[PDB]
């Protein structure tokens, strides 16, 4: 009478809680779509939550739809405000907002994400464009250098000799180490409210391929050889623009399409164009920072302990156990343990008595990592035999 | 788990027809089996061809999935007050020939979260049953049972027809990728239908102009 | 346009009639979702000469969320999509009690149109 | 030659994933870690005088621990959860001997140890003894460290 | 602990008035009421379990909550007065916890209480400075606290449908 | 650190459903409560160096009790009924140690204990001993409480 | 060995046709078998000739190579989080009659360096399968499996014709 | 139970016809069996239909 218990119908979202994986968590830093707080990062769960917060049409809204339809697990969005309009002015207030010291108080006091991404620098293609591109990268490459474990996801402009002049620009070695560019911008299958297709940056498709091939295969594998789901084609192929093959700038990653298989990510190699330093190869930078994230989790468990020799060996025994299990899981190179990793805490091994009295506890880890199979050098031998 | 810690017993529902229209009795059995077992088996026969080009073996019939399951009843512990003959007057009845029609009862075994062969239930009829009473009383009310059930697969015809239309329902609606071709689009349409869809029929059924007409995102309909 | 062709056209579930446009019609992918609201809002026996047709969710209305219930809801949904709607597969059905103002079961039914995660070893002991 | 190691000073460190702090618990009677390789003997046809041992599979022992009935530690509260089947968490255990100063001379470093058995001591009216309870773990791997191997 | 509703009434033809002809009593301004209805494929059903408390958060609605917790009152006060004219020493306080803890754990494992671990199903707290005081002991009192976590009905099923495009 | 618990003071409370009053009986030699988890070892194909232990089923021990032949208590009259098969009633048992004052420091709290064995002591002409009879119960669950776990 | 120490599980790939043109699902199974077994057998019949000059026996047919293999699944140890019904919803599916055509799925078992009968893979179809769940939960999610697979040889016709031309190609 | 504690043996009655009209001898056997066992069994045959729409027996 008072109540009628029965079967209803509604489209509310139940949601899911905590996907962890802080190292491969993307962070989208576009402008708010036209009641989230103007600065705090917002946990976006499924694609239903991305529409219930941010609508369906925009620039950040299509990048979230292209994130979860490429196999993304969870994303965070850092809003910035209801931007102006006249998009040559939104896109120099975007860079000016990212240079504020209030960006550092939100990225350093975050500890939930690990892939910095601004997908709205793709709008610079419409639009000095070169000046805006270089202080678009270099602002992102310093927010990650400063932060303990963040990786930038960058992109090149479509026009060659504007993407050539960006790679032939000065970036310090410390900064290159942590950030990557994928060149060909993606033509999606989303309508633009008319017959014409929506062209998005490749980077929401990349950040979904990074954290699903780190969830499925492990973060040590590679982010490449991944079929991009809901893309028609990359807007430009490498057979029509032989620029960017000039070996005089930062390493770039190519997104291509094949015949028997679709649009593939076809590279994993950081902005370091150095042949011997193993801080190229994205999965090397993301594996060793996934070991930073856990070994510093059990290090600060033994933090406000005495500096006596028992607590040094309580810490080696826990780190040696964990590193041996990851070697037997396939994460490190080496057919014996002596060439896979090493630990060396001690009083006259790493520390000294002056280091102990200042309250330090210094532990050394050496690692041996795996190399990709980027080139297959087939040979044929006849072997006559009568 | 995830809400509470109460047990979920197994329930043996019975019908009379192949489908679920006419319900017979339905019991839930205490003291869960500890172990189930469902055995699959497929019979193959070897081709003794005289030509001796190849070695192969045909597919003849797939034997029905049989389920083995062992129960126990007991009524003398002071929580157990229902006599076990009232609980065995249903297993002996439902795993035998019904008086109405002269057939078995088309049982359906179910458990709370256990998913049988690919469904949430196990249909079928009782191949075997053996009760072996081991303890008694002075007047011999039994009060210890040790039942040894064994069933077969036998699903209904509406469920088996529904699972068939969920795989290749005689249309494909194949999307085209970037850098595509009709011999590749026929192999991707011949995998949705498993029928070797012979590319010249694709360009005739979809009104292609010149065998390269699709434009990286439009669909092609493939029937048979 | 081809989804409107392959998936049939039918009327809308609340019948909306106008003198300007005769009958409002749901077509294509929206027609499959319209039929799934029909199935779980119907109840067996409520359609004359079609007594098999119904979701049957009135069986579960005073039943204590104790997780014997949430398996029964999962199987009743999965079976009734097999019997009465084979135009749409089933992906997963997730049932949660409502945290604010409890005694509401919320089920999200996800359909289709019709690997062991090795990364977790680096975040465990 | 350097002096051998005596067996009456030892620390044990546990690290569960339920419990956020690593805890250190004093025991009385750590039993002893074995490690067998499980060979098998093969007999050849024409050979009657030598033997042939074929290596198969390394078998690890069990960690049996003894301590008195004292106040509730984070490890007896953890065996209570596992033996009530409320969790199946296992821990990385570090056991180490100590020399005269404080220094760890050998370290044993067990991995994924699972609490499997609790055993209570006897209650006797004329006894004059501390109630000792016996704890027992099964681990997956074992890796001995230190300078006195 | 289950519910008194969804029960088919045996030897009734019909309820004398249906709710489709009298939309009064749907006014949310008074005591909670229970509706007896009839369905098509199934007979006259009891269709409610919710007490006269029309309060949204206080869990003294839902008849089976009032009848479960008074079924626990009836047994826990049966074994309480077994330990009644005992001393107020600390052994008889713990003789009473051990019997109540055993019984409450068996009802949790029988499905009567909510909670996937025992710590969130029930609690017991007898003692000298936990419930009692030394002034309570000298007046001859023995105070025991029980906390419970109970089960909620499935009164509303909020079905949702999601399309999940997938090419 | 707090002092460990000695093992010569203990109370045992029984609660049957035949018997309306809970009774408390002094024993000599409560044996000891075990609780095993019964793991099983699995051998994988390519893995020869680590072990794999899989948890199955918690096994509880048995409560063996000893006291002298004294006057007929409500518990020896109850074993007489169960071992004559006149009842199959079982009881909730509470066992607890006592500290120096009176206070229960640990409590063991058995559930549905069933009397299964009576064992009489020896009658010997030169013996100089009290006739001790041995009682033994099988229970279903076990739940240890107290501050000294 | 020779590079690293990670395990290589076995992978059960499935098709629909005799050849590799139409792929069905494909699972990799954790907890390697500990022991494989492939039994060969060739049937001979004795010549009961009346002439009694010689004793001999003909060749009739060679039985197909059958592979026996036993697996185990478990999800309650805290590394194991995927429920074993999602891993057994593929073995029960791939070792049964497909809904599309009405036939088995032409499985292909493979291991990282193990070389089956003379090839790097073992083709064939599933003769036998038996799952026996031994542990459960309160709501009985199973979480212990003990699978007992058994297959036959049945290779494709293009591979069998290619191995024939490699021995006496008529020149 | 419920009245007294005397045993009830099993009795083997015999007839000659199918019905109970003609009684033969009838013995009661001391020392009860300790265990009975009654085995049921139903035989099914699988339909090897050529149409391959359904599996049944």
């Amino acid at each position: 009478t008072m109540v009628l218990p029965g079967v209803s119908y509604n489209e509310t979202l139940l949601t899911q809680a905590s996907n962890d994986d802080p190292v491969t968590m993307p962070l989208f830093i576009g402008y708010t779509p036209p009641p989230v707080t103007v600065m705090q990062p917002v946990s976006v769960g499924s694609l239903t939550q991305a529409n219930s917060l941010f609508g369906q049409r925009g620039t950040l809204a299509y990048s979230l739809r292209h994130f979860f339809e490429n196999g993304g697990l969870q994303c965070y969005v850092l809003p910035l405000g209801p931007g102006k309009g006249e998009p040559a002015a939104r896109l120099q207030e975007l860079i000016a907002a990212l240079q504020t010291p209030q960006m550092l108080e939100t990225l350093l006091a975050d500890d939930k994400t690990g892939l910095v991404l601004v997908p709205e620098l793709s709008e610079l293609n419409e639009v000095d464009a070169d000046a805006l591109w270089y202080q678009g990268w270099q602002v992102l490459l310093t927010l990650c250098r400063q932060a303990p474990q963040r990786f930038a996801l960058l992109e090149l402009p479509e026009d060659p000799a504007s993407a050539v002049t960006l790679t032939q620009q000065s970036f310090s070695a410390d900064q290159c180490q942590r950030g990557a560019a994928w060149w060909p911008r993606l033509e999606t299958s989303y309508q633009d409210e008319s017959s014409a297709p929506v062209v998005l940056s490749p980077l929401p498709a990349v950040a979904a391929a990074i954290q699903r091939s780190a969830h499925d295969n492990g973060v040590w594998k590679a982010p490449a050889n991944i079929a991009l789901a809901k893309t028609r084609r990359p807007t430009q192929s490498i057979l029509t623009s032989q620029a960017l093959l000039d070996n005089q700038g930062v390493s770039c990653n190519l997104i291509r399409s094949f015949v028997g298989k679709g649009v593939r990510l076809w590279g994993c190699r950081t902005l370091l164009n150095e042949e011997n330093t193993a801080w190229r190869y994205i999965q090397i930078r993301l594996l060793v920072s996934s070991v930073e994230h856990y070994l510093s989790k059990l290090a600060r468990a033994y933090l406000f302990e005495p500096n006596t020799a028992p607590t040094w060996m309580k810490l080696k025994g826990q780190v040696w156990t964990w590193l041996r299990q990851q070697w037997l899981a396939g994460a490190f190179f080496g057919t014996v343990e002596d060439e896979a990793f090493s630990l060396s805490i001690g009083l006259d091994e790493t520390m000294t008595e002056d280091d102990i009295r200042h309250g330090k506890m210094i532990l050394q880890v050496r690692l041996a990592l795996l190399a990709p199979a980027e080139f297959i050098a087939i040979s044929l031998t006849l072997d006559l035999r009568d | 788990s995830l809400l509470e810690r109460g047990l979920s017993k197994l329930t043996l529902n019975a019908w009379k027809d192949r489908e679920g229209k006419i319900p017979a009795g339905s019991m839930s059995a205490m003291y869960n089996p500890e172990t189930i077992q469902l055995d699959y088996q497929t019979r193959f026969d070897t081709e003794d061809t005289i030509n001796t080009a190849s070695q192969s073996n045909r597919y003849v019939i797939s034997e029905p999935v049989g389920l083995n399951l062992t129960l126990l009843f007991d009524s003398q512990m002071p929580g157990n007050t229902t006599p076990i003959e009232t609980q065995l007057a249903m297993l002996k009845s439902l795993c035998a020939v019904d008086a109405a029609t002269g057939s078995p009862y088309f049982l359906r075994i179910t458990w709370g979260k256990m998913r049988w062969e690919n469904k949430g239930w196990f249909a079928g009829r009782a191949r075997d049953l053996s009760v072996t009473y081991t303890l008694f009383d002075r007047d011999a009310t039994p009060l210890r049972a040790t039942v040894q059930l064994s069933l077969v697969a036998d699903e209904s015809f509406v469920i088996q027809q529904s699972l068939k239309t969920q795989s290749a329902p005689d249309r494909a609606l194949v999307s085209v990728p970037d850098l595509a071709s009709l011999p590749l689009l026929a192999l991707s349409a011949g995998g949705v239908l498993a029928s070797s869809v012979d590319y010249l029929s694709l360009a005739w059924d979809n009104d292609l102009d010149n065998l390269d007409d699709f434009q990286t995102g439009d669909f092609l309909r493939a029937t048979k | 346009d081809i989804l409107k062709a392959t998936l049939g056209q039918c009327w809308a579930f609340p019948p909306r009639f106008s003198p300007d446009t005769g009958v409002s019609l749901t077509a294509g992918v929206e027609a499959v979702m319209q039929s799934l609201r029909v199935l779980f809002m119907t109840e067996p026996g409520e359609r004359i000469m079609r007594e098999s047709y119904g979701g049957g969710m009135h069986d579960f209305i005073f039943e204590n969320i104790t997780d014997e219930l949430l398996a029964n809801i999962h199987n009743r949904i999965e079976e009734s999509i097999l019997r009465h709607e084979p135009r749409a597969l089933l992906k997963d059905v997730i049932i949660q009690p409502d945290k604010q103002e409890a005694s509401r079961l919320r089920a999200q039914i996800t359909v289709y149109l019709a690997n062991i995660h090795d990364g977790q070893t680096l975040r465990l002991l | 030659m350097s002096t051998p190691a005596v067996s009456h000073r030892f620390l044990v460190n546990f690290l569960f994933n339920n419990i956020p702090n690593p805890f250190d618990i004093a025991f009385q009677r750590i039993s002893g870690l074995s490690r067998t390789l499980e060979v098998s003997q093969h007999r050849e046809g024409g050979e009657n005088v030598r033997n042939l041992w074929l290596a198969e599979q390394v078998n690890h022992g069990s960690l049996v621990l003894e301590r008195g009935v004292m106040n509730a530690s984070p490890l007896t509260l953890q065996f209570d959860r596992v033996l009530r089947r409320e969790s199946t968490q296992w821990a990385n255990v570090v056991i180490m001997l100590l020399n005269e100063l404080s220094l760890p001379v050998t370290t044993w470093t067990l991995s994924h140890a699972l609490p499997v058995r609790w055993q209570m001591g006897d209650l006797d009216a004329g006894s004059n003894q501390v109630l000792i309870n016996t704890l027992e773990l099964r681990y997956q791997d074992m890796r001995m460290l230190g300078v006195k191997l």
